[PDB]
């Protein structure tokens, strides 16, 4: 299904390396030309081996193999489709009517299933199947379960925005702390459940939490070979001081916060910087306090020529 | 905020 | 060599999955077992099949498998060592003559190469093979290319810190616009290259070049599943700046450069403060200005319990 | 006792004028050259003509004349050595030994008495005949009053400092609106009293009254003539600040505040900065705050190398 | 022709005093009825000692008697109407047709002129007997002078505003450095001659004059009661930071002056702000350079709704 | 602060 | 800026 | 500045 042998051979040639230096010691002049020909399947050890001959990376031959692209199987168009249905909420139903009833195929469906659940929210779209059978397909879900995959953290990341954080705290918590990486995208929906549930603590005020959460982002920075994602460390920062401040009411924290969302402008991060904008409003009301003149200035201005922004979404 | 994960 | 049986299984068995939920209209149960069980060779393809219906991530599954580690092969080992070699000098002799004539012997050791090159100049240890052999090398393994894979930037991006940038110069135009991902490691070094490449541009004015570099960053943001490092585009946005400075001098850009380099020792980031502290410092001293009171007054601080530091080093 | 004439003549010759331009039309020129000589008394009628013929302001004639200065009669010399006894808190006995006594012979000395009890409050010297005394000295001199002189502001001035501030609130509202100027020093007593008292007003969260103070000042700025002193419209313009915070808790005018407070350490303001600092870090404490880094870090830097500061004191 | 008895009286009866605590030991009771009746003349000595003995201010009582305002005279009102005539340009030629020919009359009349020769250039109106006989004039009022009054200060403070500086330069000089105070008027016009030639040398780079300027200017902190006036001191601080700029190219400064500039806004001081920022845009030009955002955002919006704005006057 | 004032 | 003095 | 990147 994946042409790895057009590749091994593409890289070879431009390596110019010729073919005995691949397959021998490894396999036959006959059989390497039968995997080089994408006829004869390939294991992992073999690419492994193959891959240390060229002295090109394994994951990235496997990436240009065309697994570079998860469009390689059907969750993966999936969630692709999760985007377009955000922006053409009416292309909801149909779609809706199709995932609502695989949600407990697999992991993988549900949280494409969550997807849908998010959008509906959002747009104020009724999802009755929703509220009705949650509490159970959770308690199916995770009932049995001792260790979690990255699919797992992605699921509680889009729960965490559809049900109210007491519900999805109880499934949280026995998911941290973090102890080893697993991959670049393992490392980023561990980050991304700290990171939203941390938003839901502080929104609360839920320091206890917040705290717990903060730590828990600390503790992934001592993992080795763990990715932390940039934008996702320097908006838990933000969050972080906005925590201190609520903590001793210290002014410079304050100060941080807001220079911290400061930079997201500067840099270019857009929607970023909408979203700490409205958080700080928010959270400083709640405070009896009354954000800078920018600050404050920026959020009518959004609240207007916006009103009801789409949230983030990673794939 | 409350960054949607699909990877 | 890697237990992805054994993964299979503990996945499989952790999901409550039965066996037969796998090979089913893969392969014959009797081979399976011999599959889970690390007996039987598996292919990229049937673990493909495995991974969607497990509903776990490919990669990460290969990872658990033991591919989560650069440490799997020789090449793997070498790497992790310049580390070591880095902060204890002494071991630089031995394993230097054990590096030096394997150089050429793929791309992934000529890295390793220039890696020990960089820590001699560093601690000013004489390196006469180099000087005396680099230009052929790199005509022997730049000169019959035409596309570039993950270990070439990575060979380029350590070739800029040992190398005047004339002499770099023209091997790294080639090798841009870059117009696809191809893995978070493709994606980290093909970054590095221009990182580091629109460094040395801005420390030696050379601003038609530092635009080019600026602009062929600001491409990758354009290529879709390409992932983008969030501290290189801190830095390298802070290069931004400095470079509207050196162009109109405006003083605006200049204060956003500081601010930059404010939020590096806001959020953590140590060595990267330190380092563009000590970076703000130099370019204004040739433009004839004097940096901030806390700018200057790091420096000094920095160099006296420092002198000299370690460069940054990823992996 | 002051050579006038004196003056008149070397102004006179200075300029090129004779004799006879300026005594014709006024006076003979024998009893012109009579006054010119210091020999014939001139009245102020004379000497406002005279400076109208030399073209020389008539103010500035008397304060060459050797009234430029408040040491020309008794009262004058004792509030210069009030100066004197401040910092020589051993001088204190012995002369306050013969103010005391004199302490409602005039305004004026009443003034200098009520500026000893500061010295004394200072310094933790004992004043039992203030405390048993003042209440019916107070009543002795503002009782039959209507309206108020310079000497009296500074009065109240000195006494803000040295009674709780409810002791004197009922003295000070019949004193204000102020409707009209008369000359530099009452000008600036005027202010006095309303920046003691705002600062008081404020230290005690009174904000009633806080903004009363704030309102009167304001309102001296519409009076023609009235020359506002810049200094008091800077502090007091800061005190504006913090009290904008203190009403609707908004951090940009706690920023302000601060930045005021900056501005007198940038134009070598040094008393006026350590005062200011050590006002809104107490302020900051008795609101559940914590000043930024640097307000807070001169703080423990003055009070250990100060302690017990000497407060104001204009001339 | 000024109610100084009618004051006394006032003064002494809201005091509480009889007569006998004036005139007793000063005059007789009979002369002093006379004195306290605006009918016989009083001397500034006898003045002086009565407001020693009711213990109210010797000039506070003066100006109580009307010489609070200069309007007591001719010249004060030809001051008074330089305002008017500024804002109602139409009035210039009637009235400039009366003052013109008394321009030598007195340092008075001159300053008066100036003041005309002022709005004309500001309204672009012409005035050729200017540039036609003031060099004449200057040598006329300027020759076998040795010391100065106010009005020379006064006089060369709007000299500064209508002949190049190098014509006024020679002027100068000989007018510094300041030695003694004679009054608040004249405090005040020794320190505008400071501000405005300090403004000039900035404004032409000159920098070894500014130098000078400035020193001028902190040497009359050193002189004993000398009233420095608040704003200028703020101003020629700022001055002060735009000049280090230019000399070292210090970052910091060029901070301070802008921030400065920013404190005039806070404080309400409308046409100051406008005029440093109007100023702080032309010397940022001359010299490569583009102010903040906001400095250049009010430049326009002030050149826009004003595009020629009135100079500072004080009165 | 308390500016004591003695002009 | 050049403050206008007629004092 | 300058990455030393060994991935």
């Amino acid at each position: 299904m994946f042409k790895i042998g057009s590749v091994l051979k593409q890289i070879r040639q431009e390596l110019n390396y010729h073919q005995i230096d691949l397959y021998s010691g490894i396999m036959s002049k006959s059989v390497y030309i039968k995997v080089e020909a994408d006829s004869r399947p390939i294991s992992v050890e073999e690419l492994s081996k193959f891959s240390e001959r060229l002295g090109v990376n394994f994951f990235e031959i496997l990436n240009r193999a065309g697994m570079n692209t998860k469009s390689v199987n059907e969750t993966g168009k999936e969630k692709l489709l999760i985007s377009k249905i955000f922006t053409n909420p009416d292309l909801f139903d149909k779609n809706f009517q199709r995932i609502e009833p695989k949600r407990l195929t697999s992991l993988q469906y549900f949280s494409i299933y969550l997807g849908y659940i998010s959008i509906a929210h959002h747009y104020n779209i009724e999802v009755p199947t929703f509220n009705k059978t949650i509490t159970s397909d959770l308690k199916h879900l995770y009932d049995k379960r001792t260790t979690f995959f990255g699919i797992d953290y992605e699921i509680v990341s889009n729960l965490l925005n559809v049900l109210p954080y007491e519900e999805v705290s109880s499934i949280i918590k026995p998911m941290y702390p973090i102890v080893d990486s697993f991959g670049k995208d393992y490392d980023l929906t561990i980050q991304t459940v700290l990171k939203n549930a941390l938003t839901i603590s502080i929104m609360n005020r839920n320091l206890k939490e917040a705290q717990y959460y903060i730590n828990q982002f600390e503790h992934l920075k001592t993992i080795k070979n763990i990715s932390i994602n940039g934008c996702y460390d320097l908006e838990i920062n933000y969050l972080k001081q906005i925590y201190q401040f609520l903590t001793d009411k210290n002014i410079d924290s304050y100060l941080n916060a807001v220079n911290i969302i400061n930079i997201f402008k500067i840099i270019g991060k857009e929607d970023i910087h909408r979203s700490l904008v409205e958080e700080l409003t928010k959270i400083s009301a709640k405070e009896k306090f009354t954000p800078p003149k920018e600050v404050t200035m920026y959020y009518e201005n959004y609240v207007a020529i916006e009103n009801n922004p789409i949230p983030e979404i990673k794939e | 905020a409350i960054t949607l994960i699909f990877i």
